[PDB]
RNA sequence: CUCUUGGAUCAGGACAUCCCAAUGGUGUAGAAGCUAUUAAUGGUUCGUUUGUUCAACGAUUAAAGUCCUACGUGAUCUGAGUUCAGACCGGAGCAAUCCAGGUCGGUUUCUAUCUAUUUACGAUUUCUCCCAGUACGAAAGGACAAGAGAAAUAGAGCCACCUUACAAAUAAGCGCUCUCAACUUAAUUUAUGAAUAAAAUCUAAAUAAAAUAUAUACGUACACCCUCUAACCUAGAGAAGGUUA
RNA sequence: UUAACCAUUGUAGGCCUAAAAGCAGCCACCAAUAAAGAAAGCGUUCAAGCUCAACAUAAAAUCAAAAUUCCAUAAUUUA
């Protein structure tokens, strides 16, 4: 969970998802490219 | 809520007010009044002695 | 009720506490919350031009009932690891020590009379 | 019955343990011999360190 | 029915009421949700009072 | 080429958080650490100058946070400097004198008119023991959470004892006692499930849960309607208040 | 312009590079097959291994409207 200004999918297996009003993109492979918004 | 008195004391120096309330019930005036709150099956009947 | 600059007494055999010198000891700290130092608490000691550790056995404030007062304020050197810089001690010392909440066992030792 | 405590880890050499009727002390050979104290508890008042503490007084600084 | 009330939106969320007791520490902010919880007619009646002429015959 | 700040007292407030609290990632085995998110709850020590161009040193602490408030604050107090009348050195000027150079000495008073203000609350942190020398780890090493006991400070009271006074029946601390509940959430993590053909998905879709600091849904305290010549009082500036074979 | 399914070989292409095999390079870059780049990526000491594109089979369809204490009250449609 970096707060970053844009959000950037990082490997294939990355998704994204729109959570209590901010939008993050997760990756179960890889928790490094957890994001959020 | 139920009122409690004690510590009797003279008679003589009071107003009318508070020697009349004493009167109905039927006991010799208190220094002190106070409140206490009761459930209502712990309710006791007025004019009873405590010790 | 020892404090910051309190002249102390080294109720030991050790030879740093016996040897005479022009000045005699003096706290410099208290390790304790409050500045205040009781029977049982530690304290820094400044012994001629040099620090060591000390503990405190008798002071002459009133205490509790049924405990003993001292016309001194005695103190026991006390070496970093904790071992008792002298071998023996003479003068009275309190039984309270015993099971004051701290590491007391080693002085009980030393220590031959109990008031 | 109360718990006990483990006193002396700071310590390298000497380590202590005090039970309610037992007290238990353990030391290297070196560290025994220096503070000897089966001496002071066998001889009570007889022990030969103590003897040589002395007592004070003076009249004056002279 | 004051306690039957409706708010177009998402004001039940978004709409603060806000008070002073005086005191240093003493500022208050409370959603409209939560103030129509504790009074239940608190809401309408402080619409009200805005709307009427601030003098003394408001009261 | 140049040329107002300290301290004491009492603090109000911001969060860009130092400590205490809830969490995500790790080149996270444990223990230590590095980084990021959320939150303002109360706290945030004691002494000292040989050298150091707005520095340093000793001992500690869970921590010794960064800032705003006409140096926060001098009609509450005080130390330097702004800065003079005296006097010396150093460098200038024929002298009188001079210097954003050294040093020693050296004068601000206030009786409060107006605003404002002066009578409760439901606690923070640290240490030892226990779990346990266990989990983990080749070893070395070395914890969670749950349970118990001690303290320290803060608040509110009290006098059987101790100590200090009145060489008075009382007042004090250095003495003694008591301190608690969370309806209402945020970062985050789970469960069921469509848009989207699933075995997908915590949901600014309709739903079900757990989870900081806060706080007042919920309690304690208060409630009485009131004679008064006068005297007395653990009540008091006055007034008020309490007591009266 | 896409979401569905997949992968055989001449040979590991030369090159002091041990080897550098589609992938360090380095020039060539051709071959079979319906369909397969001497390979668009990962990954291997080099190799292995994972993918992409290919095989059939499907479907959809550019920028913009901080420090005392929040601060009118409220409201989406009647010509
Ligand atoms: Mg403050
Ligand atoms: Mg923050
Ligand atoms: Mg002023
Ligand atoms: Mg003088
Ligand atoms: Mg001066
Ligand atoms: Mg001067
Ligand atoms: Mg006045
Ligand atoms: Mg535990
Ligand atoms: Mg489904
Ligand atoms: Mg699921
Ligand atoms: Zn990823």
């Amino acid at each position: 969970f970096k707060t970053k200004g844009v959000i950037k999918k990082r490997c294939k297996d990355c998704y994204k998802v729109k959570r209590r009003g901010r939008w993050f993109i997760l990756c179960k492979t890889n928790p490094k490219h957890k994001q959020r918004q | 809520a139920l009122t409690v008195g004690g510590k009797t004391v003279s008679r003589f120096y009071k107003p009318d007010s508070r020697l009349e309330f004493y009167r109905d019930l039927g006991l010799p005036p208190k220094q002190i009044h106070k409140i206490f709150h009761v459930t209502d099956n712990a309710v006791i009947k007025p004019g009873t002695p405590l010790y | 009720a020892v404090q910051k600059m309190t002249r102390v007494r080294v109720v030991d055999n050790s030879a740093l506490g016996s040897t005479p010198y022009h000045r005699p000891p003096r706290c410099i700290h208290v390790y304790n919350k409050s500045g205040v130092g009781k029977v049982g608490d530690q304290i820094l000691l400044a012994i001629r031009g040099q620090k060591k550790k000390a503990l405190i056995v008798g002071h002459r404030m009133p205490g509790s009932r049924m405990t003993p007062k001292f016309d001194s304020n005695n103190v026991v050197l006390i070496e970093d690891n904790g071992n008792p810089v002298g071998t023996r001690i003479k003068i009275p010392i309190p039984t309270s020590l015993r099971r004051r909440e701290g590491e007391y066992s080693k002085v009980l030792a030393i220590a031959q009379n109990f008031v | 019955d109360p718990y006990v405590k483990i006193e002396g880890k700071d310590a390298d050499d000497w380590l202590c343990v005090d039970f309610g009727s037992m007290v238990i002390h353990l030391m290297l050979p070196e560290t025994r011999e220096t503070y000897e104290l089966e001496k002071l508890w066998t001889l009570r008042s007889f022990d030969d360190q103590l003897a040589q503490i002395a007592a004070e007084t003076l009249p004056e600084d002279f | 029915n004051t306690r039957h009330i409706a708010f177009s939106g998402n004001k039940w969320e978004q709409k603060v009421y806000s008070s002073h007791t005086g005191y240093p520490g003493g500022f208050r902010q409370v959603t409209a949700a939560q103030l129509h919880r504790k009074d239940p007619v608190a809401i309408v009646k402080l619409a009200i009072y805005g709307m009427l002429p601030k003098n003394l015959h408001r009261r």
